[PDB]
This record gives structure tokens, C-alpha cells and sequence, in this order.
């Protein structure tokens, strides 16, 4: 049922319809080592992509519905020279009529034009000043519906944002060949990041693009705070999603030091741009495989690992001691060879048991396979300290809302540039 | 309060770079300044006025600071580490890439 | 002829061992050897005082280099001029006579001393005290030998060399309680100024005039006496002792037996007695080198030079590689700061230890600031102005000046090194010496403490050879503590910090007072009384020769290399010991 | 016997030889204000001093002697620019022949050349480096006298300095024009300053030299440090000239409060360039007019003023109580007001009973015209105070060198260039 979706292969881009499109590609057009699929586009006149449909499926009629999916990653807008700097990403107008997708200051646009010169605009509109953002360099998935007979409508993740009535709107051309590439940006180092554009020739419902984002989220591979493909090796600083103002710390090495959640949160402004919090703040949580046989270094679910703490540039090993008192008992990072019988082994959760994605937590296990439980954080003394246990698992089976088991990794990016 | 002020001193047209910092100040106004690439850290700010000011990749560590404003001041890839330069500090100024961590506590007034 | 002279000396000398043995040991040669302790403890009192004020006297009297090193090797040279000169004259003059025409002089000169301001002055005082202090060991050992038996000769003057290490810790406590006392500034006469290291000094002077007055109470040796024709006093001074010692036995009834001695037959007006005691003194020295004693005075001469070379050496170059260890760690924590724009700043601040390079400082004012070992290399400094400002180790190099001013200001002409001054102006300059000098803090306290150490480290050896003086001998107790002295100078590879160095110059000094000892003993007993003082005095000459030789090679070779001072160390006192190992014994003998 | 003379006159320069030399003056050369006399020549094109002789006076012959005379003042050279700078100062040279006046760093030049273009340079060398010196800034009455049959001779101040012989050289030509202007001076800020300027057809010997200075000395006129008139109403610093390195100075404001020479003057310093004592330390000496009727602000001599000392810039007035212990009585500033009958009247004297030109000394005289004596300086308990004493006199009467009762006023000058 899709006309394009632009997939990636070996060492090109090719399309799963059985429509043919020609696809080129420029010489400057970056690829992600680990997640190829994913394409980035830089504020340049070569970094082009040009995609040819053929003439049985150009859009010219009035009556017909159509839509749109595609996954999209936008850095932070640093400075006043990004202010009121309405720019095209994708564009399909051709004698001033067609659909185009563009970008602007916290602002993801869908237009419409038809014959008649006459604009519909669809606007989704995200804050900067947030502390943390869901979507300020991170991968957003946004689909548009338009039905030529009711409305048009935006979704981000799924869910209705935005609609607006396009009944006025007449007879809409639409271009031979479709663009990516960013257009008026007066910025000379603003890119962006796409991948998943796929294409419908109706309307669809909340039922198919929840499905299409289900299936298109990944969800037995694991994914950091950006929305990108875990990987071992790599440091990553903590959040808490229901603590997000607080940082994973030490205090002091071996059983005897606790780990625990230190707080406030710094902060990252630029005077009416941003005013963001520091995501770089804590101990970095680098992770060891254990008994995965994967080549790749793609962290999966049900993943058996090991936790290496970053503590003065020194890497700690995780662990409890599992016989004390408690099921709420105190983590701690220990020198990796003294550990011993300690149990290290923690499986990593990204799917519930239905098949329902939601965010990374890890389960602490013993060298037997029985269940310490999901790692969370407990209040000991107005202290929040990291605790293990199946506490959480036990609310997972009454159906209940867990406290603590959700976990968020952030490396380093240079979308957030933040100062380390 | 009215000899306080009479007491006080004025610096215009002040430049400094690449230069480490520990001084405690008091009644003072530093006007017209232009500091590049310092580390200030450790200072003690009683009574201390920078006004019209230009702040380029500097550090602050360790900063106490009461009665003291930055006024018509402009902070490009400045960073304030443990310091109690609370946003009510910063009056008509432009912080630029800066980045505050590990505030100090205190009242969110003066 | 000889042989008459031979059998007559023979004679008198074992009818002066049997009267020494009716006499016995008690309380006279006890008294006698407190009065030479003291006269010894002068000795080991003086030559610490130059190296205790030299840090003060650097800057109170404008002390340039060549001139701290004169300073701290003249006290060698005079004594030996004083040794030699004092030596040859009590064999002609007396022991007792000597020793206070040498302490008196010495005395004096050390009081004119503390009072003097100039450099040529103080040189020449503490020259002439060196000379006064010169005469004092020969002297001292040789006289106190014609009062002892055979029976117990080596203990009795081993024991008498405790008293050079207790003027070496009276020295060191005394440069403890009075030198850091800085804010002392006594004034008599505005041009002059009184410090405290004058008062040390005076302080130091003081146990010379005790040792005169202790030494005015006792006789002169009898021995001299009966070889100079001499014979009722020697007499009564034999029953002097006798009855001194009976009566403190607690026997005062008996009475001294000996009634006849024998004694050796002897066969304008102030330059034909000065004509004639150069005529017999450089006799004595001159028969010092005759065909019965030619081997034994080249051991001696030998032994001496090489023993005296090591122990300097090593004694001066300890002090000197700590200081250089302390100088490394010092340059190791040094500051860099590259490149510095200051503008329209005023300034006061304190800065040490720093290295300021490629500033450009323009309209700026410096008022009041204090810069200790701080260096400006490659600076600009332009309409600036500079006031109250103190400067010790701080240098101007590569640096530009335009249009600046130098108001109330020590930054004289030294200081500014490859420099360039455009239209600037020095106003108001501080008082100060022409070039720089050091100044010494605490610092001087752990060298006061390290000097007590090494005179601590002198105690043990000392009892254990005045334990043994008699048990083993002369000559395997000297050849003996010569080999773990080279050892222990071979040992000078594994020491490379401070701590290391205390442990390394406290065990070589331990080591080395055996040998010094037995040295002293062996030197005593080897030559007849009628030369012991002339031949004694010039082994000690040599000493201080070899004293001066060793402290500049060793000097010298500080922060080079470790491998010389090692070197001639053990090969000198391998030579030493080699030539010692072939001497005549002298553990039982009559003095002769 | 004077060929030219170049004096001043109503706004005009002339000649006071009956030949009527005819003289250009350009538009940029200035005069002094009390001694308009002294001409003073910048280095500019316009800066030029013409005098056009008469072809019956001019030099052409080859037995022919001469000799020419002048003041000059030359401010002190301040960087490496005027090194090996040789400029002509005063040109007389035509066709290659003719005689040359001229100044280099510390130098000043004779040169004569003749026809067949033989140099012959006569040079007088003052240093640079001295604490003070009788030659930088300061009014030096410069002499020449050529003999063509034994040698060529220059007088600095009426004594010899050096003597070439030119029996070598042949014919000498000159110009009928004589030049007044700086030729080839890289330094754009370098002048100097002439005044009585005159030719004589005749070598002159030590005794007309002599009398030619002394009678253009003015010698009943006080003079300053630099050489120029003495005036009322302007501060001067004060030296000591047998103790030069000593300024004048006051420690406490009265009677209680005595005047002394502290010391040593600081230096003022260009690398390579100069290494002079500072003239601007200590207390500043105004003079004014008590019974002199003249008109003009002139210091004559045996005139009676009083003296104010600057101390803070406050004016304190010299006096000293008649009625005291010993002769050598100390002086001391005190309030203008207070001095009550105390011996403040000075009479300022320059030259001696014979007439003979001294330097300036300052006679303390009472109210009954009784001589206190010449003020000069004695040293009670190592500090040096200013005493009044007939001592001076008693030397004077029996002509012994009098210690200490000479004086030396500099004020602030230009060409010292020193900062205040
Ligand atoms: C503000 O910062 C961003 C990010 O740069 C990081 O953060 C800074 C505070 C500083 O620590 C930098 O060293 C960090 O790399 C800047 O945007 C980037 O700037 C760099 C230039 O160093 C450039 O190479 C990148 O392409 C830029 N990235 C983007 C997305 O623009 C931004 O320029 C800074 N703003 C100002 C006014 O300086
Ligand atoms: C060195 O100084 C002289 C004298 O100037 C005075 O002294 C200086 C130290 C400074 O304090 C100045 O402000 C003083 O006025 C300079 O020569 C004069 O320079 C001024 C310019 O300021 C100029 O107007 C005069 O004509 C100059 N006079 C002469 C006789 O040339 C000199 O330029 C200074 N040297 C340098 C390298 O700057
Ligand atoms: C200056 O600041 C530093 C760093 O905070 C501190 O170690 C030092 O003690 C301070 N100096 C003074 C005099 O307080
Ligand atoms: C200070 O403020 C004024 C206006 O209030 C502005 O023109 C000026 O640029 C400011 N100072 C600086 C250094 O920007
Ligand atoms: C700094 O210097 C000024 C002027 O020399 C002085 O008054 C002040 O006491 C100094 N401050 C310190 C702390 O030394
Ligand atoms: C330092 O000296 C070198 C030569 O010794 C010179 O080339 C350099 O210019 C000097 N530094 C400065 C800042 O001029
Ligand atoms: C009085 C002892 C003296 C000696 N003649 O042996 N000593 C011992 C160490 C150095 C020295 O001169």
C-alpha cells in the first residue's frame, strides 16, 4: 500500500515499492556507522537527495487523500541567527503548488498549496526552555494525514497534535520529484537527520500509524536518551525519568560507599534561545557483555551485561551483596576484581511481556538466575540510593505504576553542545 | 549608606586575559571591562557593580557574592562552577553559551 | 756521641715511666683533663661559626660569590699557619706557655671579630683566630700525654677527644638560640648595626677565655722540663701530682720517694733570640726528617693528608648536594604562565615561585607588591608605574620598558637582564647591596638540626674506640674504621633525597671518629717528647691543607655527577689505609 | 674686525657689521619671549635663516685665516633614531668647497673642504651617559678658528677642545650665501637653538676669545641651569653644585622645621641612549621682587628679593633667626605671615667684586643691611642643612675656595624631556 519508502541497502538507498523511483544521491551526504539507515543532511548545495517517481503516481487530483510517515532528529538552535529563519526540508512544489515539510525556531511545519495559490499550514510547536525536552535532538516521528474532504492533521509519536480544515483548499499539483535537501537556511552549520519516509496514497487512522510506529520503533533493540542504538564500550551518564533533577554519584569506593542520586541539575542558557538543563552531569555507566553472542556491538533485549562507573576516570564494577537486610538493598560500585560471588549479572529490559515498548530498565540477577529485580532508587534518610529488588516486579504483575525502574542513557552529542 | 557611597570606587576601560584570579573586593564599579579567557576563582564580591562588561570564555569557580550585579554585561561560552551568581545577579545582561553547575544554596532574592 | 745520647734518653725515659707509675692515676689527670677539654672544645667551637653566619653576614656586609668562599675557608688556613707556628714554638717554649699565647690570641681576635663591619677586617680577624686556634690540638694532645702511664695510654687520650664533638653541639645550639632571632637590630653609631649572628659570635668566642682561665691553674709537663736541663721543677711538679693524686686516694701520709731524676745534658738583643728560635725550631722540624724517623713521619704525612682530605670533602659536599636536592624540588613546583594581558589594573599582590612569560602589560600601576623568585621573560610593559615594590630572585629578562616609572622601588640595575628601558625613570630607590644576596628562614634551622646529627653521630664511635683503644691497638683500629669508611663512601650511590642524605652523613661520621681517633693516639706515641709538639703541629698543618684541598674539590663537584666525590673518596682512604697498615705498634712502650 | 654679526631688532634680524648682509627668515623659526635674541630652528623646510654676504667679503682666497663663533643650544637626543644621524646644522659650501657646521649624537662638527674635495673635521664629543652635564639642553658658546698655515683649532666655552692641522689643504671657495637650517635630519622632533652668531677675517687667539665670551656672557644678569635668563614669579629646582647629588628638601613647616639636601637624585634611563641624573626632584625656589625697580621680570644682579619655597605647592618664605648660636645658622620656609622681623631680604649675586661671571649665589642681609652671609649648606650630625654664614665671605676676602655657596636654578624644559 506504500508508493515510496526510501530504505537503505549496501552502500545505496533503494525503494521496497514496486514503483522504481529513481534515487540520487550528492557527494557530501553523512551515513551513522552503526544505524546507516538514518541520513544526514548538512546546510550545503551538494548534500541532495533527489527521488523520481513515475507519472502514474504523481499527485493531481482534488479528491485524493494521502499521507506521510518519517523519522526526523533536529539539533539545539544555539543562537539568534536561528530566530524567524522559516526553512524547507523537504519540498514537492512545483509552479507554486504542492506539499512541503520545513523547519523553524522550535517549529515543524506541514503546507499544502494548491493551483489557486492558496496556503494551509499545519504547526507543531515545541518549547526550548524546557529543563528536559522530548524533543530537542532526539528522534521524533512525525506522520501527516490529509483528507481533502475534512481536515489535515499532524502526529508526533502518534498522537494528534495539531488539524486544520483544507475543504477550501482546490486542486493540488504535485511535483515529478522530491527533494531533501535544507532550503533557505541562513545558518551555516545547521543539519538535520531523517530516515523511514514512506508514503500513502489515503488517509490513515490512529489504529495504522500507532502500528507503523510500533513497528518502525525497534522495540527489541535497546535505545539512549537521543533515540540512537545502545552501544557497549561507550559512557553514558544516568537520568531518572521520575526523578529527571538528579544524578547518579559516588561517595565512597567499595561496599562500604553507596551510590546515590545527587541534585540539583545544572543548567545551559542562551538569553531567550534556551535554558535548557546539563545532561553531562553524574558518572558515566559503560557496559560490558557477558553472554551475548551478537558480533555487533547493537546492545538487544533480554541481554545478559555486566556495569562498569566511570568514578575519578577509573571503571567500578556494579554490585550488592544479596544475602542482608531488605529486599531494598543498597548498590555499589566496586574494584573489578574483588567482587567475588557479588552479584553482577543484569539482564536488560526494552519490552514489557505483551510486546509493549517503553523506556531501558535493567534487572539485577544472581549468579543463579533468581531475580534480585529491576534497579530503582529507595529513600534512606532523605538519601536516595540505589536499590534492587522485586518490589517493582511485583507491581509489574498487579499492573501498577513501577517508582524508580526507568532509566535514560546520555553520551555525548554534538546536537546538545553542552560544555564537558 | 549615602557615605558608603560616597566611598566608592570607579574602574573604566579594564582589560585582562589568560590571568588567574583569587582578590576579595569591595564598593566598587568596574565599568567598560573586557576580560578574556580567565579563571576566577575563589573571590570574595561585597558591594561590587560590572557594568557594561564583556565576559569570553571565562571561568568561575568558588564566587560569594552579596550586593553584587552584572549590568549591561555580555558572557559568551562562560562557565559559573560553584557559585551563588543566582539569575536575579544578572540585570539587563546576555549569557551566551554559559553554563551554571553546582549552585550554590541560597535565597532566590537578595 | 749518639749512642751516649740514645742510652741517656732511654734512661730517662724509663725512670720517668716508673715515677709516673709510683704517681699513678686520681684527680689531677682528671683536672688536667677538663682544663684541655676545654681547650679543645675551643677548638671544635670554631670552625662552625662562619658556616652559622654566613647566611647573615651575606647580606649585613654586601657578600658577593668568591667572597662567602674565602670567608667560609679562611678559619682552615689559619689554623694551618697557627698549628705549625704553635708547634714548633712549645717545644722551646713549653706546652702550657703556648697554649696561652695561642687561646689568647685566638681569644682576642674573636671578640675584634664580632665588632667588626668591613670584609678585609673581618677577614683578617677571623684569620688571625684561626691562627690562635691552630695550636690548640698538638699542643693540647702532647701535653696531656707526658702525664700517663703505659698502662692506660690510648683510653686516657682517646677519652680526651669528646670534647671537639661537645663544642661542635654547643655551637650548633648556640647558632639554634640565638642566629633566627632576626628582629635583634642594636644600634651604637648610625652608620653601624649589631645583628644577632655578632652576638653568636661573641658566644662562640666565649669558651676560649674559659679554657684560659682552666688552663692558668695547672703546671707545666715535667718531661719538657727535663729535656731542656731543667731539674727542680720538674720535680715539684712530679710531687705535685703525686700528692694530689695520694691525697685524693685517701692516703695523705705517704711520701714521694724519687729524690734524683736525670736529665739531658745541655751544650739587638730580641732579633738574636728571635734568630736563635727560628735556628733550633727549624732544627727540631728539620731532625723531624732524620734518617731514625724518615719512614714513619711519610706514613704520617700520608695518613694525615689522606684522612683529612676525605673527611672534609665529604663533610662540606653533605650540606651542599641537600641544599641542591632542595633547589630541585624547589625549580620542580615553579608556575608558568604563558602570555598575559593586564590593562589599566592597579596592583598590589604577592607572587613567588612563578614565571611570567610574553605579558603585555600597558597603563597598568604596580603599588606595594612583593615578588620572591619570580621571573618575566619576553614582557611589555608600557606607561606603567611601579611603587614599594620588594624583589629577592626576581629578574627582568628579554623585557621592554616605554615610558614607565620606578618610584620607591629595589629594582636595581642587576635585576634587569638583556632588558630594554625607554624613557623611564627611577626615583626614591630603596636601599640595598649591589648585587643579591639570600635570605634564610627556616631553612637555616633543619641545617642547624642536620649539623647536630652528624655531631650525635660522632658519640658512638668515640666510646667505643676509647673502650677499646688498648684491647685491639693502634693500628688495626685505624685501618679498621679507614675500611668502613670507604665502604660507607661507596655506599653513597643509594641516597638521593634529603632523608637519605641525613642517614648517609651521619653514618660516615660514626664511622670515621675511630680512625681519627686512633690517628691522634698513634701520632701522640710515635715520636720522642723532644719533637711530639713540632711533629704533631705539622701533621696538622697538613691536615687543614689537605682540609682546604678537599672542601673545594668536593664543592666543586656538587649537582655534577656522584661518581667523583665517591672515587677520590674510597681512593683516598684506601691510600690512607694502606699506608697506615704498615707503621710500628706502639700499644706498649715507654714514652719515647 | 667683524665681517657679520647677526643680532636682533625690531621684529627683524640685522647686521651690526657695516656691510648690510642681506637676511631671509622663513615662516615657521620662532624666538624666545625674554630673549627674542635666540632663534630657535625646527626640523621643516620653511625653517630656514638666508644671509646673503657681500662679493667683496667672500672666502675664495688660500692664505686667507678665519674664524666664526656662536652659541648653541642642542635638547638631549632621546632614541636610537638620531645614532649615526651626521646633520648639517649651519652650510657654507658651494660646488663641493666651502665650511660646514654640523651635529651628530653627541657631536659637534667642523668641516672644512677645498677645491680638490680634502676633508678636514675638527670635532668636539660631549657624553651622554653622564649624572649631569654642562653640554645637553644647556647654552655652550662654540668658537672656530682657522689658521691655513699651521692647524685648525675649536673652543668649547673659551678653552681648547681639539686642533687638526690643515696645511694639506689648497683653495677654499664659499658660498655668498650662508645657511641657517637642519639638512638631513632623520627625526622629525629635533631643533636647536643659536644666538650671536658672528665671522671675524682673522684667527683669534685664547685672550680675544676669552674677552669675546666673557663680554657676551651678560654677566650682570643671573642665569639658569640652562643658560637662560633668571625670572621672578617661576619655580626652580635647586642644585648644589660642589654636592650635585643632593636636592633640596624640608622635613617640618616653621622655625621648628629646617631645610636640608636629601639624597641621591634618581636617573632617567634610555638604553644605549642616555643614562642622565633627574633635575626635577626636591622643593621648588620662586623668587620675587622686593626692591628692584626695574620693569622687565629679569633677576640683575645685586638686586633684593625674597625667596618662596614651594612645599606642597603651598608658598612658604625663606628666613632664618638672626640671633642664634654660632655663625652657620640654619634657615627654614615658614608661613608668610609669621616672619615677623626675622632675616628674610637676599641679595642675589652673579659675578664677583672684579667683575669676573660666577655662578648665582644668594646673600642673606637683615632689615639694618647687615650681611648674614652667603647661603650655602653644613652638616650638623650627618644632615646637611642650608646655614647663612660670613664664613663664605671670610674665604671670598682671602680668596680661598669657598664649599657650598654656589647655586644652580633648573626649571622645566622641553628639551630634557623629563616627566614630572
Ligand atoms: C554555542 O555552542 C555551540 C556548540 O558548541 C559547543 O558548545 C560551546 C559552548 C563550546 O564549548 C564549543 O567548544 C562546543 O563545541 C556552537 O555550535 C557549534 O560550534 C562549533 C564551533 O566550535 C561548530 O564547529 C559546530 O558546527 C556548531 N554546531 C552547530 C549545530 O551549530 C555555537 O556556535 C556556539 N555559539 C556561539 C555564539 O559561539
Ligand atoms: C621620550 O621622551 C621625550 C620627551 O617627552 C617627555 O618625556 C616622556 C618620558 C613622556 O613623559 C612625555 O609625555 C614627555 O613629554 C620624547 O620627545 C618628545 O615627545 C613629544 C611627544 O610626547 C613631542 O611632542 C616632542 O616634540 C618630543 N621632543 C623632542 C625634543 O623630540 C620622546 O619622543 C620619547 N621617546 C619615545 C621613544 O617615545
Ligand atoms: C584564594 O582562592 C583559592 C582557591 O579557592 C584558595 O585555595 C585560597 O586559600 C584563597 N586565598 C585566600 C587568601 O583566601
Ligand atoms: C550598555 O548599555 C547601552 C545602552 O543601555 C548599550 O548601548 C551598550 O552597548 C552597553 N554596553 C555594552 C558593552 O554593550
Ligand atoms: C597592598 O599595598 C598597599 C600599598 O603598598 C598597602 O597599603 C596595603 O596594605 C597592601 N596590602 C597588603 C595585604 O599587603
Ligand atoms: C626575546 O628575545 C629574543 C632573542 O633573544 C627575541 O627574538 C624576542 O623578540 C624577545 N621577545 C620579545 C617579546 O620581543
Ligand atoms: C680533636 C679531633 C680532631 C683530630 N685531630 O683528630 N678531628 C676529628 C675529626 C676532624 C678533626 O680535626
Amino acid at each position: 500500500t506504500s508508493i515510496l519508502s526510501i530504505v537503505y541497502k549496501k552502500d545505496d538507498l533503494i525503494d521496497l515499492s514496486r514503483y522504481g523511483a529513481k534515487i540520487n544521491i550528492g557527494d557530501r551526504v553523512y551515513y551513522d556507522s552503526i544505524d546507516k539507515n538514518q541520513i544526514k543532511l548538512i546546510n550545503l548545495e551538494s548534500s541532495t537527495i533527489e527521488v523520481i517517481l513515475k507519472n502514474a503516481i504523481v499527485y493531481n487530483s482534488m479528491y485524493e487523500n494521502f499521507s506521510t510517515s518519517f523519522w526526523i532528529k533536529i539539533p539545539k538552535y544555539f543562537s539568534k541567527i536561528n530566530l524567524n529563519n522559516e526553512y524547507t526540508i523537504i519540498n514537492c512544489i512545483e509552479n507554486n503548488s504542492g506539499w512541503k515539510v520545513s523547519l523553524n525556531y522550535g517549529e515543524i511545519i506541514w503546507t499544502l498549496q494548491d493551483n489557486k495559490q492558496n496556503i494551509q499550514r499545519v504547526v507543531f510547536k515545541y518549547s526550548q526552555m524546557v529543563n528536559i525536552s522530548d524533543y530537542i535532538n532526539r528522534w521524533i516521528f512525525v506522520t501527516i494525514t490529509n483528507n481533502r474532504l475534512t481536515k489535515s492533521k499532524i502526529y508526533i509519536n502518534g498522537r494528534l497534535i495539531d488539524q486544520k480544515p483544507i475543504s477550501n483548499l482546490g486542486n493540488i499539483h504535485a511535483s515529478n520529484k522530491i527533494m531533501f535537501k535544507l532550503d533557505g537556511c541562513r545558518d551555516p552549520r545547521r543539519y538535520i537527520m531523517i530516515k523511514y519516509f514512506n508514503l500513502f496514497d489515503k488517509e490513515l487512522n490512529e489504529k495504522e500509524i500507532k502500528d507503523l510506529y510500533d513497528s518502525q520503533s525497534n522495540s527489541g533493540i535497546l535505545k539512549d536518551f537521543w533515540g540512537n542504538y545502545l552501544q557497549y564500550d561507550k559512557p553514558y551518564y544516568m537520568l531518572n525519568l521520575f526523578d529527571p533533577n538528579k544524578y547518579v554519584d559516588v561517595n565512597n569506593i567499595g561496599i562500604r560507599g553507596y551510590m546515590y542520586l545527587k541534585g540539583p541539575r545544572g543548567s545551559v542558557v542562551t538569553t531567550n534561545i534556551y535554558l535548557n538543563s546539563t545532561l553531562y552531569e553524574g558518572t558515566k555507566f559503560i557496559i560490558k557483555k557477558y553472554a551475548s553472542g551478537n558480533e555487533d556491538n547493537i546492545v538487544r533485549n533480554n541481554d545478559r551485561v555486566y556495569i562498569n562507573v566511570v568514578v575519578k576516570n577509573k571503571e567500578y564494577r556494579l554490585a550488592t551483596n544479596a544475602s542482608q537486610a531488605g529486599v531494598e538493598k543498597i548498590l555499589s560500585a566496586l574494584e573489578i576484581p574483588d567482587v567475588g560471588n557479588l552479584s553482577q549479572v543484569v539482564v536488560m529490559k526494552s519490552k514489557d511481556d505483551q510486546g509493549i515498548r517503553n523506556k531501558c530498565k535493567m534487572n539485577l540477577q544472581d549468579n543463579n538466575g533468581n531475580d534480585i529485580g529491576f534497579i530503582g532508587f529507595h529513600l534512606y534518610d532523605n538519601i536516595a540510593k540505589l536499590v534492587a529488588s522485586n518490589w517493582y516486579n511485583r507491581q509489574v504483575g498487579k499492573a501498577s505504576r513501577t517508582f524508580g525502574c526507568s532509566w535514560e542513557f546520555i553520551p555525548v552529542d554534538d546536537g546538545w553542545g553542552e560544555s564537558s | 549608606a549615602v557615605d558608603y557611597a560616597s566611598r566608592t570606587k570607579v574602574f573604566p576601560g579594564e582589560r585582562v586575559e589568560h590571568v588567574t584570579f583569587n582578590f576579595t573586593l569591595e564598593n566598587q564599579i568596574h565599568r567598560g571591562g573586557q576580560y578574556f579567557n580567565d579563571k576566577f576563582i575563589g573571590l570574595r564580591l561585597k558591594s561590587v557593580s560590572f557594568e557594561d562588561s564583556l565576559f569570553e570564555e571565562c571561568y568561575f569557580e568558588d564566587v560569594t557574592s552579596s550586593n553584587t550585579f552584572f549590568r549591561n554585561c555580555t558572557f559568551i561560552n562562560t562557565v559559573f562552577y560553584n557559585t551563588d551568581l543566582f539569575e536575579y545577579k544578572f540585570v539587563n545582561s546576555r549569557l551566551i553559551n554559559s553554563t551554571f553547575l553546582h549552585n550554590k544554596e541560597g535565597c532566590p532574592l537578595d
